[PDB]
């Protein structure tokens, strides 16, 4: 499911600036 | 047509306001613009608390004013550290904005001053902490909280971009809750005053406007792309662009894709697909009819614009508040000295401030 990849993208946390 | 008489003449003259407002508002903040307030306070004024944040950016803590017992976020930077992370012109120009700039969703700075060793914004305390930590909580925003949020940015990127000011920023982690439940927008650092375009790659993967990916000169209509990334994550728990890597969500973002959950409306998601439009003559935002095609949108016909300004709406959600100094909707960190060396430093690159 679309959150299942949410979670597996690793970027569910803070994130920073680039 | 869509009105009839009164109606039409109601958002007419609704539509006029904001002009005169507006060109009100920008005559203020060009006379404090040209002439900044300094050295308003200083730090044996204060009781340090608490850190309340903390990263390349410097430092915030939760501090209490000794006379008044009042508390204020203060915003802490190492002279020597800006210096050497070659950040003298976003500094000075992020206090200049925040002491020009007036607006309710707009966190005021109540004091500035420096040292030998350290620059030092003193803002209103925002007790309620960053959105982004009530979002990932709850896990979803519902239309109407989203659209509570979302006007208050229309409303205060409307205001901004009429002082020519690019904002560049905007994403959950940089949104605070008031205790009120109103948005309180903070970080200055990559906001600039633009009246054309632009050039800087700055920003957050996930809320960059493809012409920002693409290497193009760009506007104000990054600031449109960005809040229909905001109102798409608020509302779904997640952004429209993500991946394991920053390369892949640019891949997204460019390819003019974007898929919804299936309990979005279709008002949003129309609103949505227009903000989201990688094409920039047809971006929402970047019309003829500028933000009035975003205001009058079908998702926001239930938003009353002048009473979201006077704050005279029911928040969706008050975050918890125990008190002045309540620090519980911030992070823990640890606590680091605020050391003020006896010598001056960096003297010069910072006369400004
Ligand atoms: O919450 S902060 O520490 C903060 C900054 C400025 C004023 C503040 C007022 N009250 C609380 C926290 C505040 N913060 C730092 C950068 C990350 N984005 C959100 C702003």
């Amino acid at each position: 499911t679309t959150y299942a990849d949410f979670i597996a993208s690793g970027r569910t946390g803070r994130r920073s600036a680039i | 047509g869509h009105m009839g008489n009164a109606a039409a003449a109601k958002k007419g003259s609704e539509q006029e306001s904001v002009k005169e407002f507006l060109a009100k508002a920008k005559e203020e903040f060009l006379k404090k613009w040209e002439s900044p307030s300094q050295n308003t306070a200083q730090l044996d004024h204060f009781d340090r608390i608490k850190t309340l944040g903390t990263g390349s950016f410097g430092r915030v803590m939760l501090v209490k004013h000794k006379e008044t017992g009042n508390h204020y976020a203060m915003k802490i930077l190492d002279k020597q550290k800006v210096v050497k992370l070659k950040q003298i012109e976003h500094t000075l120009n992020e206090k200049r904005i925040l002491q020009a700039v007036n607006f309710p969703f707009l966190v005021k700075l109540e004091f500035s001053f420096k040292d030998n060793s350290n620059l030092y914004m003193v803002m209103e305390y925002v007790p309620g902490g960053e959105m982004f930590s009530h979002l990932r909580r709850i896990g979803r925003f519902s239309e109407p909280h989203a659209r509570f949020y979302a006007a208050q940015i229309v409303l205060t990127f409307e205001y901004l971009h009429s002082l020519d000011l690019i904002y560049r920023d905007l994403k959950p982690e940089n949104l605070l809750i008031d205790q009120q439940g109103y948005i309180q927008v903070t970080d200055f650092g990559f906001a600039k005053r633009v009246k054309g375009r632009t050039w800087t790659l700055c920003g957050t993967p996930e809320y960059l406007a493809p012409e920002i990916i693409l290497s193009k000169g760009y506007n104000k209509a990054v600031d449109w792309w960005a809040l229909g990334v905001l109102i798409y994550e608020m509302a779904a728990g997640y952004p429209p662009f993500f991946a394991d890597q920053p390369i892949q969500i640019y891949e997204k973002i460019v390819s003019g894709k974007v898929r919804f959950p299936s309990h979005f409306s279709s008002d949003l998601k129309d609103l949505l697909r227009n903000l989201l439009q990688v094409d920039l003559t047809k971006r929402f935002g970047n019309l003829k009819n500028g933000v009035n095609d975003i205001k009058n949108h079908k998702w926001f016909a239930t938003t009353d614009w002048i009473a979201i300004y006077q704050r005279k709406v029911e928040a969706p959600f008050i975050p918890k508040f125990k008190g002045p100094g309540d620090t519980s909707n911030f992070d823990d960190y640890e606590e680091e000295e605020i050391r003020v060396s006896i010598n001056e430093k960096c003297g010069k690159e910072f006369t400004e401030f």
